[PDB]
């Protein structure tokens, strides 16, 4: 099965991957993406109208949309609403559904918080009583004077934590409500397996198309693939001994002079006796104990003659010959 | 005689000159250079900042710079009441330390609008806390934010073992940002600059401080793995007792203690030649590479010793006692291993530190055991 | 040259001749001139400079001139 | 196994007898003693070795011996010669090494 | 401290001090030593420096238990008090969670009962900035070691402040330990002075014998004739057989080299002869006398052999009958681990296989204790008594399911002592 590898690339290190990637989001498509910027623009006194009517918005499409959910919401939106009603303007909540670390507790303690404390909620506060306390909130809104004091922004609402079920009928409850105003965007392919009839019954969603191919520069932080082991030892042999530096490169030639499998590797005895041989390892312990340093950093495999092999490739151990070793 | 050794045992480091670079701007009262400082561990590195800051503290203007050990806290919010510390004041405590947002309020000084830096000692107990991506690289992240505007900015000296670290950070904090760029490291000095502060360290001389060039030849013979030589020269001030209790000679003292039976001291495990022949019924019962049972290996005991008839089968509490002698010598090693039909049930698993080459030199002198090789 | 010569010295410190990393002058010209190289032993200066270089490479030490650590 | 041969027969036992019975005969003597038995399984096991090529006072002796070299031997030719003086036989020190083996001397 | 005046009680009624009874009294395991003499300077003179230089050092001892480890130290600290410091016997094993020997450390300097969160803080806040002495065992490592080794960190790392009055003395369980479980941070931490301790030698196991054997080898008692009693009517005397003694040193040397074992096993050896004496003429409890090397022949094995052979020969005959079967599965097999409704298959089997003859009132007794009226009977009496009696024996085991067909039953003990005993 000779299967081309990622590992037989031509690798890229850290500052030349993202300066150059940095380049080309900047600078490839730019002329024609602002062109489809000023084209959605007119669009914008649309989305204000049927907002009034507290229909939850949601943004679908390809490319990032972080960048223009930012500019609606903040820029244009939230001011133009508070012009219209008659002062602080309307208070923005966005959502940052690519950090995985949203809860249900904590931002809906900000709702409560963000929204109006008329009452003591904190009796009703309880042991799940989160349902309980927005019911309580929701049959008194319904008896209220109609008009937005708030607009919520949910990023990339199919994100690793919010597309978690007990969070996503919290949000349905939410969006019932009339003095709220629901902006939010997902990025999957599945994302309408997220609702059934009875939430959005609850959320009465309408879907509008933004495709502007756009990188997606924060939302490619928490992920990450093999760039983000062979590169995971390449630093800490810069910061060792010195004598370190050479029983490695007595092993790593024996070891590629027969990928880098098994079976290019050295028994452990002639490896003494090498390193016995040219005035670096005293004896077994001596050897073992700054190899235990190489196996504690998974820098080295031993399969069983006695082999140690090293799992890097034929083409990683030349390059970690002709670079950091010399 | 004693007291020229009873002293013996207690700006000075060329790297401090390294750091008044990276601190350029800190008599100048500006926001100094970007400070993640790591080390390989051993390497003085814990004492090296704090041998700065004291000489900073005693140098230096309001002065104000604290310090506290990230040890026992798991979570990012007592550090920030830690730097309360040196106000001695009284406040709101809880919430401002919680949050991100919640440190850019503490940030406003009272007296004289001298700019505060902070210092994190042993960054690596949270590093290596709690699962990466969920709280502790959030924690990294969070604490390396320095966006402020004002030049009252949370410097960060950070410390840490392992260097995985900076691969660990997101691209977008690789990109230029904070505490970053000077990963300033500290290879582990050979002689060339820890000996020589022993010299000054030297200041009051005895007369007879041993041969100079045997501690020279200390240093370079103990350079291949270390990193502490005042520790590796508290291993001289124990032999420096040695030449007390007789009124590079204690490593040679320490290194036979470790590397003998294999070669020379197997046969003294087992003056008894039952205790030889019970040393190769071990690995006779190796072949079947499983959980070597006290029971089957008593299983390969016997059906051998019917076959070939060298002794009569002796009892399975004897053969507890036999293997124990094996045990206290420090060849074989029992552990209580992993069964999981009722409970976590433990059945003992053994293995032997010998190899066959090491085995076969020391039986071919012995032809009763040649039968059962 | 030089590494065939240390090199038997590397097989002659993994026996217990020396008794431990001290190994005394002796030691030596029962190691040079006994053993198997003939005529590569250089001058009474030389390759008393040649054991120098392996001291330059930090493997073997000269000290207490009738033995050496 | 790869040097066996044959197995423990009651007619060898009878042979065992028959050949301590001419041992006891050959000293002229009406009864057997204990001298014979060890002779004869002494040759009926020598018969075949060429294919390679009461306990307490014995100990006692052992520890005697030992206070002179201090030499763990396996195998005896001047340990029991300071036992036949005595009164004991070879077959009852036999027993004496390999238990004792037990007490690892 | 407080309850020991309300633990005593008055009446004593003349208890009768025996010739075997003063022997205890000093084979008790309490009351300069002989074998770890000069490591014991080694020591002290490691821990003599710092104590007269105001310093913070670590002292790291291992080796096996009943080696004087627990000892030694001891007695270092004991004569020091004659010439500054507060000792604590900050134990591992007795520290209920890892975390409570906090709480005994702020408890040891002042006096005041604070948080293991609270205490670590001040005594942090103590190790550097107290201007210018406390001793501190930490004994039996293993015990404060395993959570996470955020334990083991602290009590290094304040050695490291130079502003420290602290000397602390680590006793492990093996020199491995920081080398196997704790990091290379704190093997730099550790030192490497590593003082090694070995086992004993069974002629300074005989010299550690006769210390306890002072003033009572070979020495006279004054007896009354009528009572037993022994006052250190007849002029007595006790010896006691040397070559015993050393035939105890030469095992206990050998197998282990443990102080409490080679004492132990000259403790159950002693009472041997006490009973034997009481045997003779019962003095009960209300010419020249000695201990035979017969003795410590008999309890020295008795520290060795078993009785699982006996007790299978001596079990019922179900449970022979079981075992039987059970070796039965294994050779027919050879997966030594077998179905438990096979077992029951097969002791269903073993009753015809054999012929019609002894059987017939066993295999009427097997499946009806009589009793002709209630019979046919599946499986067979008492069942799941013997296997349930199997199984709290040890001999057995049987891992646990709700189906009692197919869970399957495993051999603890070895099979061929199983084989051998069912011999009989
Ligand atoms: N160059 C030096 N100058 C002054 N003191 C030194 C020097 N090197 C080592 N020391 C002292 O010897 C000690 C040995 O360093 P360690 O503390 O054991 O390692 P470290 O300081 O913890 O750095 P790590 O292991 O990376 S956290 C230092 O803490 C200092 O007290
Ligand atoms: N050299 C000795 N001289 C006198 N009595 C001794 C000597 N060695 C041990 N003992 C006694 O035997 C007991 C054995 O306890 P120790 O050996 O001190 O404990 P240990 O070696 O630490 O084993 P541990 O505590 O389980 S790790 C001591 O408490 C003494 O009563």
């Amino acid at each position: 099965k000779s299967r081309h590898t990622m590992s037989m690339a031509p690798d890229v290190t850290r500052e030349e991957f993202s300066l150059v990637s940095n380049f080309f989001n900047e600078n490839f498509q730019k002329r024609p993406r602002q062109k489809l910027f000023e084209i959605q623009k007119k669009m914008f006194p649309q989305y204000w109208f049927e907002l009034t009517q507290g229909f939850s918005l949601l943004f679908y499409g390809v490319g990032s949309k972080r960048n223009f959910l930012e500019e609606f919401a903040i820029d244009y939106l939230s001011p133009k609403i508070a012009y219209s009603q008659l002062v602080n303007s309307i208070p923005c909540l966005i959502l940052n559904g690519y950090n995985p670390s949203c809860n249900y507790r904590d931002v809906f303690k900000e709702i409560t918080d963000l929204l109006v404390p008329a009452e003591l909620t904190r009796s009703e506060t309880k042991g799940n009583h989160v349902i309980l306390q927005i019911q309580k909130m929701i049959d008194f809104y319904k008896n209220q004077p109609l008009d937005i004091k708030l607009i919520l922004v949910v990023h990339n609402l199919d994100g690793p934590s919010i597309r978690k079920n007990t969070f996503q009928t919290m949000l349905s409850f939410l969006s019932v409500i009339r003095q709220i105003a629901i902006v939010a965007s997902t990025d999957h392919i599945y994302a309408p397996l997220l609702w059934d009839n009875m939430k959005a019954q609850n959320y009465n969603f309408v879907f509008h198309d933004i495709s502007n191919f756009e990188p997606s520069t924060v939302e490619s932080t928490f992920q990450d693939v093999m760039k983000m082991g062979a590169e995971g030892a390449k630093y800490v042999l810069q910061s060792l001994t010195v004598n370190s530096k050479k029983m490695y490169k007595l092993l790593i030639e024996t070891q590629m002079q027969n990928r880098g499998t098994q079976r290019t590797g050295v028994e452990l005895k002639l490896f003494n006796h090498l390193c016995a041989a040219d005035f670096i390892a005293s004896n077994e312990i001596a050897l073992r104990s700054m190899l235990r340093e190489f196996i504690e950093h998974k820098m080295a495999n031993i399969t069983k003659m006695e082999i140690i092999w090293v799992p890097y490739t034929y083409a990683e151990l030349e390059k970690l010959l002709k670079t950091v070793l010399n | 005689k004693a007291l020229l050794q009873k002293s013996s045992e207690l700006a000075r480091t060329a790297e401090y000159e390294q750091v008044m670079n990276f601190l350029a701007k800190a008599i100048s009262e500006h926001r100094s250079d970007s400070l993640y400082i790591t080390g390989p561990p051993g390497t003085g590195k814990t004492a090296q900042l704090d041998m700065i800051i004291r000489q900073k503290f005693q140098s230096l203007e309001s002065v104000a710079v604290t310090s506290i050990n990230c040890i026992s806290l798991g979570e990012p919010s007592s550090i920030f009441q830690k730097i309360f510390d040196s106000f001695q004041d009284l406040n709101g405590p809880t919430l401002q330390i919680k949050n991100m947002q919640h440190l850019q309020k503490f940030l406003e000084p009272y007296h004289k609008k001298t700019t505060f830096v902070v210092v994190l000692d042993e960054m690596d107990r949270l590093l290596h806390a709690n699962t990466s991506e969920t709280q502790s690289v959030r924690t990294i992240l969070e604490l390396f934010l320095l966006a402020k505007l004002p030049t009252v900015s949370f410097v960060l000296i950070g410390m840490a073992n392992s260097l995985d670290m900076k691969d660990r950070f997101l691209s977008r904090l690789n990109l230029d940002r904070g505490l970053l760029p000077q990963t300033i490291v500290f290879q582990p000095y050979t002689a060339e600059q820890m000996y020589e502060i022993v010299i000054q360290k030297m200041s009051s001389l005895p007369t007879i401080i041993f041969q100079p060039m045997a501690i020279k030849f200390a240093a370079k013979k103990c350079a291949g793995n270390t990193g502490d030589l005042r520790k590796l020269f508290d291993v001289l001030r124990g032999s420096i007792e040695i030449y007390e209790l007789e009124k590079l000679n204690y490593i040679a003292k320490v290194f036979s203690k470790f590397v003998n039976n294999n070669s020379t001291r197997t046969r003294i495990a087992k003056l008894n030649i039952q205790q030889k022949l019970i040393l190769c019924t071990i690995i006779q019962s190796l072949k079947l590479n499983s959980d070597a049972t006290i029971d089957e290996s008593f299983d390969h005991y016997i059906k051998a010793i019917t076959k070939t008839d060298t002794l009569a089968p002796l009892q399975r509490n004897e053969f507890l006692e036999i293997c124990t002698i094996l045990e206290t010598c420090g060849l074989v090693s029992i552990k209580k291993t992993k069964c999981k039909g009722k409970t976590k049930r433990f059945v003992d698993k053994i293995d032997v530190d010998l190899d066959m080459r090491e085995f076969y030199d020391e039986m071919t002198k012995i032809s009763i055991l040649k039968p059962f090789l | 040259r030089l590494s065939l010569i240390s090199g038997i010295i590397a097989r002659l410190m993994q026996t217990e001749i020396f008794e431990e990393e001290s190994y005394p002058v002796a030691s030596l010209f029962e190691r040079i001139n006994e053993e198997l190289p003939e005529e590569e032993k250089f001058s009474a200066q030389e390759y008393l400079a040649g054991l120098k270089i392996m001291s330059d490479r930090n493997n073997l030490m000269v000290a207490d001139d009738k033995v050496w650590r | 196994s790869k040097f066996s041969f044959g197995q423990a027969t009651p007619r060898t036992l009878l042979g065992i007898i028959r050949l301590s019975q001419a041992l006891a005969k050959l000293r002229l003597a009406d009864m057997v003693d204990i001298d014979d038995v060890e002779e004869a399984l002494r040759l009926v096991r020598v018969s075949k070795e060429s294919l390679y090529q009461p306990t307490t006072k014995i100990f006692t002796i052992i520890k005697k011996m030992l206070q002179e070299t201090g030499k763990n031997t396996l195998s005896y030719e001047n340990i029991v010669k300071t036992v036949r003086l005595r009164g004991f036989t070879m077959l009852q020190l036999s027993n004496c090494i390999q238990e004792y083996s037990y007490l690892n001397v | 401290s407080r309850f020991e005046n309300k633990l005593k009680t008055t009446q004593k009624h003349q208890i009768v001090e025996t010739i075997f009874s003063k022997v205890k009294k000093q084979l008790n395991s309490s009351y300069y030593l002989p074998a770890r003499e000069n490591e014991f300077a080694s020591i002290y003179l490691s821990a003599y420096s710092a104590i007269e230089s105001d310093s913070a050092t670590t002292i790291y001892v291992a080796g096996t238990p009943g080696v004087g480890k627990t000892l030694t130290v001891r007695e270092v600290v004991k004569e020091l008090l004659s010439s500054d410091f507060l000792y604590v016997e900050i134990n591992g094993l007795k520290m209920v969670k890892p975390t409570d020997c906090y709480e005994t450390l702020w408890n040891k300097v002042s006096g005041e009962r604070l948080t293991w969160a609270a205490s670590m803080e001040s005594l942090e806040f103590y190790f550097k900035r107290v201007p210018k002495t406390i001793v501190v065992l930490l004994d039996e490592l293993d015990a404060m070691v395993t959570k996470s080794q955020d334990i083991m960190y602290n009590f290094f790392n304040w050695t490291t402040y130079e502003n420290a009055k602290l000397i602390v003395i680590a006793v492990a369980n093996t020199m491995d330990l920081p080398e196997r479980q704790l990091g290379n941070k704190i093997t730099s931490r550790i030192g490497f002075t590593r003082i090694m301790f070995t086992g004993y030698t069974h002629e300074e196991l005989k010299n550690i014998i006769d210390l306890r054997l002072k003033g009572l080898n070979d020495s006279f008692f004054y007896v009354d004739t009528k009572t037993g009693n022994a006052i250190l009517v007849r002029k007595v005397r006790l010896r006691m057989s040397a070559d015993a003694i050393e035939i105890a040193s030469r095992k206990v040397a050998s197998v282990s080299g443990d102080a409490r074992r080679a004492l132990k096993v000259c403790k159950r050896a002693a009472e041997i002869a006490e009973k034997h004496y009481m045997a003779k003429h019962g003095y009960g409890y209300d010419g020249v006398q000695t201990v035979h090397i017969t003795h410590v022949m008999k309890a020295l094995n008795e520290t060795l052999n078993s009785h699982v052979i006996t007790f299978m020969t001596r079990l019922s005959f179900t449970a022979k009958l079981f075992i039987y079967a059970l070796l039965n599965l294994m050779k027919k097999n050879g997966s030594q681990e077998q179905e438990l409704g096979d077992i029951v298959d097969e002791i269903k089997l073993l009753i015809e296989v054999n012929g019609s003859n002894f059987v017939m009132e066993i295999a009427k007794t097997l499946f009806q204790q009589g009793s002709d009226n209630i019979s046919e009977q599946l499986r067979i009496i008492s069942w799941d008594f013997v296997l349930n009696q199997l199984l709290d024996a040890g001999i057995l085991f049987k891992q646990t399911m709700k189906n009692d067909r197919i869970c399957c039953v495993k051999l603890n003990i070895s099979v061929e002592e199983a084989k051998r005993a069912m011999n009989e």
